[PDB]
């Protein structure tokens, strides 16, 4: 007699949570953790602790497990692989049953998978490298308001990357001066301009004043050029009530696009905003402010690819992807990898690009990657070669830094982009002939020539921290 | 410092900031279409319907966001499904421009996988148009 | 003529490094542990951080001339060397109050930690502390109630509060949840709570849980004669769902709800804190995801900053770590940020990681919550570390008791009161802790049983988050 | 395993889970209050007003959150502001309990800096009370 019963006390997590013979189900959410155990702690126990404390278990045995089926709900570390070149680093794979997650809530998914495990004394460092979001869970999300194809169709823009630009100085400009700068930028050839991520509503410029003046600038530049124009008006705010008041104002003004800092504003607020944008036809540009606080280091945190998948799920028409060649870090291979994860419907596992799991988006709209930060005309060939047409390239300083002003600065970037696009379409190799394409364009474009002169020797080349 | 002129300087999206495309450069863009297996198609519109406008918004409540008239142009015949001959595309450009000599005409191409237009540029503007500037007069 | 516009790039230090600047009492101050790339002077790196977190970009823009950079620019006014490191520095930056949106933690973070952590010019960056001036503190509603008001509403004084996270984390039905809650509360615990990841799932939908928990709360309260509560989780995928859950709690007349402020977000959290203030609900804040940001010494944001941010956004409780439990929490650092979340005025004290003197200008204090891998033998140390103004939670430490939840709760309540009594009598918990507990075991079978099960359990590892 | 009885096992907050406090243990708590400069005060209540209730909520809309009747008790005289003598407190405990022999009586202390009660425990329970259990009968 007497089957398995309740026995009070502590036992190793691995006895219940390390299951190397488990066969993952196609509806399971999978996680790849770069784990660094404390000395003396078995990798198996470390991985098991991670799986346990991010799913169903705690530090000691509880009798309540008997009322339900732990086999059905427990998270499982089903595989542990040593990291090459690392003596104390391992990739622990954990499978989570789909029942553990609230439908359509990125907030809930993160709460479980990265909620408490990163602070366990038993480990010295932990980094979430990737997540396999199964189609069954992907379908529970509304997803992006529109997506790449729909965005292009609403803007009526095709055949080249889109061009953006962050107004500068970051802070300090009045509402009218903002609109003035915006108008001059847009009329020169840029498709968009935008509020800097930290421009919300402040003493030097209240938001509604900015929204109104920007609307005038948008419509003036559009009437003047004959091309649809937009400016991402920032809805990021201290409370959801304020965030919505800003989105509502944009709706009432008839403008095309707004923006939101999804990480500093938060997933709960972002999902609500994305849903509002879907229901009111507003394009939603997402700024990844604060992401580097979490995704810069190779040994601890969450890799950006996971933060990108999370945003795609929460909702966003645009998402900054880095530039590779700009002022902010972004290793090429890693970048090409999460760009595919952001835009494509199906991405197969590819470790050479940090893609730990094959990702099936099951028709969820693709997100437009936005390359922005410290880039100028000479970077155009590389940018087009790296991203292709489906991306928005932004030049803030690269536009308002032009010696002749915003309009000429805008024209120089638009010319560089079209010159490179034309060259590629003609079969020219941008990786090798880029410089010649730009120099040729300079002969008939004094605007571009002036830009090329000012930034010719400017490059950003440093040792990469976020290496595979 | 040269000043970008705001007067009669209308643009037409992709490639409108480059010098006017020569027949050779146009043919090259067509080869690009065929080489990628995309679907060529011509579209046209009379001057009054060439640029986006807000006329219909007069019938709207607060829902004009991303709605503009004149984005849709008129289709010349049908998309050239299965076209693998650039000469074929060039002949339709000649036929279309001949039938509508005073209309705006643009060449586009569709991708049925992503289901979206993947390229496009203007191939004709009425000779009567006085709202645009030649490359060397966009700035003064 | 005078100063004009000159296109082109120039060092950030020429405009953003101001070593003689005298900080104003309304400036927001930041202390950055900065690790520059080789070849990049510390002052230039510090200047870049100040510039790109305030008003500047990578090249000269003519628009600076339309406004006054002297008035708006962030300033790196001091660079301090780090002992034991020859490539790590503490860079101090002053931000004028005009740069921030009133009452918005989201905006404050967007500027100070928005883009600078990803710059190629630096190898690592960590925000160690922030000096929030009274003038900016006053723009926030702050916590719904605060320590004093919370105690007054619960009518509980003279001892730390006792909580408990229901387990297993996920997998329990709504009725079984209420079953475990009633048994926990009736044994002496003041609170129980939804695990941070318990929101609404197939195995248990939120409204079903809220209802059964309400029955359990009221049954336990009637049985014991002491006010009871259970933090019902309002954390959701959208603000609409979050509010629906807060509204249900209001309608059921229950005392408290909880929110995961980092995974839910500051925007959502602030809205909820405001709702709780206007509706009389206590708000427990769980810090899920904080270790992803605050664990490493070289990069990220220290928890003390995340705590100040929460106090501003609003929260009646906030987990503070246990020091002695399963999760990391260095003693000195912990004592430091506990004061920062509870007190009105905290003097600079680098020995405790306090880089700036902080004046909260009467904003309510936040109740620290020590939770995670703790049991009865830890009681002496917990009471000695936190004092009465804290909530000590025992999840596995209650539902892991050999006789069940009620006995488990009784053991913790007994251990807490025995230690509280001892301290008040003048006994040194640090030295006599064990004796106090052993004495209580003589007349408390529940405590004795708990003591026997976890006697050999301790969590002692090398600390990663060191000063 | 012993079972915690749910019948007639009412508690009274701080220290009610320890064995009944002895005069010495009570005096020790009083020394603690005086030594820390806190303000001692006595409060009392008849049996029907001893434990929290919801009676008044019948007059409420949806605002019962954290509202309970019987949290407030009746003050005995006034708080002993400036008291630095533990003996004065013990004297009042005697006076209060003698005046209201059939009421519940609790000793509390106030901190005027944090402005909140910093201590409290029962010092008298009516003899007729049958809703509580002795330390050894709390579990069976
Ligand atoms: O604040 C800034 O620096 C920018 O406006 C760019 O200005 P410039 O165009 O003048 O450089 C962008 O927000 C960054 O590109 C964000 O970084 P990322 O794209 O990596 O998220
Ligand atoms: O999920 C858990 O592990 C807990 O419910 C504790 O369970 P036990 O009581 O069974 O350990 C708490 O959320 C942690 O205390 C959070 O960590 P911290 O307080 O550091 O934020
Ligand atoms: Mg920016
Ligand atoms: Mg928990």
């Amino acid at each position: 007699k007497a089957g398995a019963g309740f026995k009070a006390g502590v036992k190793d997590y691995r006895l219940t949570y390390y299951t190397p013979d488990y066969v993952v189900r196609d509806t399971d959410i999978l996680a790849a953790f770069r784990m660094t155990p404390q000395p003396g702690v078995p990798p198996e126990e470390c991985g098991a602790a991670v799986a346990a404390e991010s799913s169903t278990g705690t530090w000691t045995t509880v009798w309540t497990d008997g009322l339900t089926s732990l086999d059905r709900y427990k998270g499982r570390c089903y595989d542990i692989e040593p990291v090459p070149g690392e003596d104390n680093q391992y990739i622990a794979y954990v499978a989570y049953p789909i029942d553990l997650f609230e439908e359509g809530s990125v907030t809930n998914m993160f709460t479980s998978i990265v909620g408490n495990v990163f602070g366990f004394k038993a480990l010295r460092a932990l980094r979430l490298e990737d997540l396999r979001i199964p189609p069954a869970y992907v379908k529970t999300f509304v997803g992006p308001p529109h997506g790449i194809q729909v965005e292009r169709d609403k803007l009526n823009k095709y055949g080249r990357g889109l061009l953006g630009c962050t107004i500068k100085p970051k802070l300090g400009l009045s509402a009218k001066n903002y609109g003035r700068a915006v108008y001059e930028c847009l009329r020169g050839g840029l498709d968009f301009t935008k509020d800097d991520e930290n421009v919300n509503s402040q003493p030097f410029m209240r938001w509604r004043d900015r929204f109104l003046f920007v609307a005038e600038a948008i419509y003036k530049a559009q009437a003047e050029t004959g091309e649809v124009k937009g400016h991402y008006l920032n809805a990021t705010a201290g409370t959801c009530e304020e965030m919505m008041k800003r989105a509502v104002c944009a709706k009432e003004l008839g403008v095309p696009i707004i923006m939101h800092d999804y990480l500093t504003g938060g997933f709960t607020a972002n999902t609500s905003l994305a849903i509002y944008c879907r229901d009111n036809g507003l394009l939603l540009h997402i700024h990844r402010a604060m992401h580097a606080v979490i995704d810069r280091q190779r040994n601890h945190g969450i890799h950006f690819r996971v933060l990108a998948k999370a945003l795609r799920m929460s909702g966003g028409d645009h998402l900054h992807s880095g530039t590779v060649v700009g002022k902010l870090e972004g290793e090429r291979e890693v970048t090409l990898g999460f760009v595919d994860l952001m835009r494509d419907d199906y991405v197969e596992k590819d470790r050479s690009r940090g893609i730990y799991f094959t990702q099936d988006w099951c028709s969820m709209p693709g997100v437009m990657p936005v390359a922005s930060g410290g880039i100028h005309v000479w970077h155009m060939p590389a940018l087009v070669e790296i991203f292709g047409d489906d991306a928005c390239l932004q030049f803030g300083g690269g536009t308002l830094g032009h010696p002749w002003g915003n309009a000429p600065g805008a024209a120089a970037n638009r010319v560089a982009l079209e010159a490179c696009t034309q060259a590629r379409n003609e079969g020219r190799d941008l990786a090798r002939e880029g410089g010649d394409v730009i120099r040729s364009a300079c002969k008939w474009s004094p605007e571009l020539a002036a830009a090329c002169e000012v930034w010719k020797e400017i490059k950003f080349e440093f040792d990469t921290i976020d290496k595979l | 410092m040269m000043v970008w002129t705001p007067v009669n300087n209308k643009m037409f999206e992709t490639f409108s900031y480059l010098p006017p495309l020569s027949d050779e450069q146009i043919a090259a863009q067509v080869d690009y279409i065929v080489a990628n297996g995309w679907i060529p198609c011509l579209e046209f519109a009379e001057s009054d319907k060439a640029y986006v406008s807000n006329e219909s918004a007069i019938r709207f409540g607060s829902v004009s966001c991303l709605y503009y008239d004149n984005r849709y142009w008129t289709m010349w015949k049908l998309p050239m499904f299965g076209c693998r001959d650039p000469m074929q595309v060039l002949r339709e450009i000649v036929a279309c421009t001949k039938a509508f000599p005073d209309a705006y005409v643009r060449l586009v191409a569709f991708d049925n996988q992503k289901q979206v237009q993947i390229m496009g540029f203007l191939v004709q503007r009425p000779k009567s148009a006085r709202d645009w500037q030649p490359a060397n007069k966009r700035s003064v």
